[PDB]
RNA sequence: CACGACCUCAGCUCAGACGAGAAGACCCGCUGAAUUUAAGCAUAUUACUAAGCGGAGGAAAAGAAACCAACCGGGAUUCCCCCAGUAGCGGCGAGCGAAGAGGGAAAAGUCCAGCGCCGAAUCCCCGCCCCAGGGCGAGGGACCUGUGGCGUACG
RNA sequence: CCAUCUAAGGCUAAAUACCGGCACGAGACCGAUAGCGGACAAGUACCGUGAGGGAAAGUUGAAAAGAACUUUGAAGAGAG
RNA sequence: CGGGCGCAGAUCUUGGUGGUAGUAGCAAAUAUUCAAACGAGAGCUUUGAAGGCCGAAGUGGAGAAGGGUUCCAUGUGAACAGCAGUUGAACAUGGGUGAGCCGGUCCUAAGGGACGGGCCUACGCCGUUCGGAGGGGAGGGCCC
RNA sequence: UGAAAAUCCGGGGGAGAAGGUGUAAAUCUCGCGCCGGGCCGUACCCAUAUCCGCAGCAGGUCUCCAAGGUGAACAGCCUCU
RNA sequence: AACUCUUAGCGGUGGAUCACUCGGCUCGUGCGUCGAUGAAGAACGCAGCUAGCUGCGAGAACUAAUGUGAAUUGCAGGACACACAUUGAUCAUCGACCUUUCGAACGCACAUUGCGGCCCCGGGUCCAUCCCGGGGCCACGCCUGUCUGAGGGUCGCC
């Protein structure tokens, strides 16, 4: 998906799905949204990937195939991600609190 | 104008016997 | 050389301008403030590249 | 030698001026600039140097079309009207 | 050469005021080469400022009668669109950011939050 | 030196034989225009202000 | 393609749009060292750091539980204090090291697919009529390989 | 056996960060070998093929009133 | 009450100044000489004469690369030209490079490098006449 | 075994075009006439003082032209421009 | 006599010290906006006399507009400036207008102001060919739709 989202940079990409399997290659099917045609920016279930946060959302971890490496979630198993991305814990955790009356 | 300082640009000396 | 570009020879008219001295009015001017221009270059000191 | 008798062989233009950057670091047999990467499409610039990137970073410059747009957001981007006439 | 006097002029004038104009600036650059005078050179100044507001009169009038021509066309020239920003010109118009769904337009209409006080 | 030719011609309605260019050492381009037989360069540049 | 439909795939300086670069303090995804410490050193440490690559926003990321807890139970995420230099990891050597609870800042929750009823009830383009907001056209399409409405774990 | 949640689709403000940028206020700080390399025509002059390296340099007086004029010297430079 | 709080040293840092010191030195490629002019000023400029060297693989006449106004005329003698200067490649004020037929432009040589494709997590890289539905000129009145 | 390409020409080929009794088609100017040729470089030094070596540095830097006498000589020595 | 050393006065060399500060540094607050509608950066050019810096782009040391209400300044000087009353000097603000070339840089390329094509306009040509000048265009990737197609790929009807 961030192979198929980097040649179509005018697109989204929505999610991506398996097809086809190998010994040498494996294929899947990418979903792209046109976020600037008039049947998707004048739907308000469709109006939140037209947003200019959402620019390359697959390679920043944010697309359902890209985001489960991030190793994030709810639980004793997720403890290394408390925060958002395993290096905004890494940060906060390692930031000497200096307080102003310490 | 030139710098401060410049980089400038042999017996063996081992008696025997 | 001879054989120059016309970027080229832009360039050194431009370099070539710029290394004319002072006018005399501007040292009135400023009250003797700026009595010498402080990037002449000469031919033989200086290269231009 | 290796000095002052080598020093006189020197008659060829290695490097001549971008037409990116307007320094003399374009590479004439490489055909690629050593300051700003020309003719790739991305300028070159590394963080290994804090003062190489001081010297050509945004704003030391001119900025003709960007300081514009810093006085026209103080107004909110006014565009289409007149001020009141006498 | 007044700003508001070249207005009620039409464009045969204007033009025909310009180039008397420029006709008089480049006797003033021959004058410029032969020696001038004080009171010669002096005016190369007010005849370059005044082709300016000339110049600038028969600009900011075609533009206007452009906007008059493409007032109310789907499709006008870039230049006559509005230029706030990259950014601003690629968001949601009012048009589109106020469509709402058939679902929460009920939703919005009888369990919107209601203006309450409590007591203590 | 189509257009310094066709640019004489017009600011002071003098027919020309040949131009030949030359940018100097300024930057600034330098023109020879030589004027038709039946038209003499020296009551021109008494009437254009030369002399 | 004798004459059509479709599928798949092409061409254009075809009508209208979009992507590129910059910056990069903060932010997101990868990649990734060694000086240094262990009085040597090889695991460890330095460090899931510097440098390298990609992508954004005024914030980003995260986020409405396949959670914590084992209690008379708590109830999205983020941040601060505390938990705590603690449980634990480690030639168990040097060193490393979280979390639940609790006290605070701020608090807002929700939408599809699927299930299947509603004569595709849906959408874009084009030509228009009225005062950003509403209609028309025996125009051209998209779509039944599924648009829209009701509806989502609280039934 | 009991407790708990319903994974492999999507969105979401506020508390949070901000050595970049625009615009401001302040200081038990530095006072021209200090404080930014840069109080000045400073990333300038200058060096290197290049990547890059990179300075020195503030102060007449309240007001130029910046020394008319005479005199010696070719003139700088002196005497009134 | 708060410190960027006390210097003789660190082949300390930066700036300045001494002894050495009117010292070493201005010694590679044969040579100068008389008169005159200009001038405040002449071994050194200019003119004339005399005597010499480079001796046509030149100390001659023209170019390429490189330099970039150093080219030319006039003026000045502060600084610079390691003595001097009436001189200069110095300083100041003006001026100077004219093309259908000189060269660039045009051609491909080595080689560089797009396109198709493949590869790389990526910025991108590999590859170069092979590889894609890669043919947008010519003709017959619609053919090829 | 001691280059490619632009470009130019000749031949083979006889598809086609030309007029019906004086011309026509066609002419590798075939004798001459008419119009046009844009852009860029162009000064100077090219070396015991205009380049490089911190400099007017006994170093280094690619070529063309090249006389008389002695002599085998573009050697050495002398002379003219 | 000289010369050498010491002390003090004065004068040189040198620049310390002190005083000054339109600079820096640090902290806090409000905003938090670039770009194919051509950005950042770079090149060249622009003032009567202008090298640099700053400001601007062939309308080039700024034009229009609005607020302000008598200057700019080195010497000039001259203002469609001033007795604003022929609605305005300057400054500030900046809703109009303008913004050369390179640059993601976009006809192909660039140590080249090199080499092209299409359409339209004016002139030379007037026998529409050719020449000159002007303007609008021609990169890559991708989306929706139109148009023109291709393959017994799957069929329908003959
Ligand atoms: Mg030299
Ligand atoms: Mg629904
Ligand atoms: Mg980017
Ligand atoms: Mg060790
Ligand atoms: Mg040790
Ligand atoms: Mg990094
Ligand atoms: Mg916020
Ligand atoms: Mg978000
Ligand atoms: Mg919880
Ligand atoms: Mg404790
Ligand atoms: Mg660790
Ligand atoms: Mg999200
Ligand atoms: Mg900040
Ligand atoms: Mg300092
Ligand atoms: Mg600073
Ligand atoms: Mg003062
Ligand atoms: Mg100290
Ligand atoms: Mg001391
Ligand atoms: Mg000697
Ligand atoms: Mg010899
Ligand atoms: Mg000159
Ligand atoms: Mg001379
Ligand atoms: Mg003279
Ligand atoms: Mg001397
Ligand atoms: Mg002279
Ligand atoms: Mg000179
Ligand atoms: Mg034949
Ligand atoms: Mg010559
Ligand atoms: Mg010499
Ligand atoms: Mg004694
Ligand atoms: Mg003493
Ligand atoms: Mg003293
Ligand atoms: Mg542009
Ligand atoms: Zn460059």
């Amino acid at each position: 998906e961030e192979r198929a989202g980097r040649h179509c940079g005018g697109l989204r990409v929505l999610n991506s799905y398996w097809v086809g399997e190998d010994s040498t290659y494996k294929f899947f099917e990418v979903i792209l949204i046109d976020t600037f045609h008039k049947a998707i920016r004048r739907n308000p279930d469709t109006q939140w990937i037209t947003k200019a946060v959402h620019k390359h959302r697959e390679m920043r971890g944010l697309t359902s195939a890209g985001k489960k490496s991030r190793g994030l979630g709810k639980g004793h198993k997720f403890h290394l991600t408390i925060g958002g991305s395993r290096r905004a814990a890494w940060k906060r955790r390692n930031t000497l609190q200096l307080h102003r009356y310490r | 104008v030139r710098p401060s300082v410049e980089k400038p640009h042999p017996c063996i000396q081992q008696p025997r016997k | 050389a001879s054989h120059k570009t016309f970027r080229i020879k832009r360039f050194l008219a431009k370099k070539q301008k710029q290394n004319r001295p002072i006018p005399q009015w501007i040292r009135m001017k400023t009250g003797n403030k700026i009595r010498y221009n402080s990037k002449r270059r000469h031919w033989r000191r200086t290269k231009l590249g | 030698t290796k000095g002052t008798s080598s020093f006189g062989k020197r008659r060829n233009k290695t490097h001549t001026l971008c037409r990116r950057c307007g320094s003399k670091a374009y590479h004439l047999q490489k055909s690629t600039c050593g300051k700003c990467g020309y003719p790739a499409k991305r300028k070159r610039k590394y963080n290994w140097s804090a003062k190489a990137k001081r010297r050509s970073t945004t704003g030391t410059g001119r900025m003709r079309h960007m300081k514009v747009v810093f006085r026209r957001f103080r107004n909110g981007f006014r565009e289409g009207t007149v001020p009141k006439p006498r | 050469i007044k700003a508001r006097d070249l207005r009620g002029k039409k464009k045969e004038e204007l033009l025909k005021q310009l180039d008397d104009l420029k006709v008089e600036l480049s006797q003033l650059r021959v004058a410029k080469v032969t020696g001038g005078a004080a009171s010669k050179l002096s005016k190369i100044r007010v005849v370059r400022k005044s082709i300016a507001r000339v110049l600038t009169v028969i600009n900011q009038t075609q533009k206007e009668n452009l906007r008059k021509f493409y007032k109310g066309k789907k499709y006008k020239p870039l230049d006559l669109r509005p230029k706030k920003t990259r950014a601003i010109r690629r968001q949601l118009t009012k048009h589109e950011e106020n469509l709402m769904t058939k679902k929460m337009q009920r939703k919005s209409r009888l369990y919107s939050i209601r203006k309450f006080a409590v007591k203590a | 030196k189509h257009q310094i030719k066709h640019a004489v011609k017009k600011l002071y309605d003098i027919d020309v034989a040949k131009v030949n260019t030359l940018i100097r050492p300024d930057g600034e381009k330098k023109a020879y225009v030589r004027l038709a037989p039946d038209y003499d360069a020296l009551d021109v540049a008494n009437k254009i202000g030369i002399i």
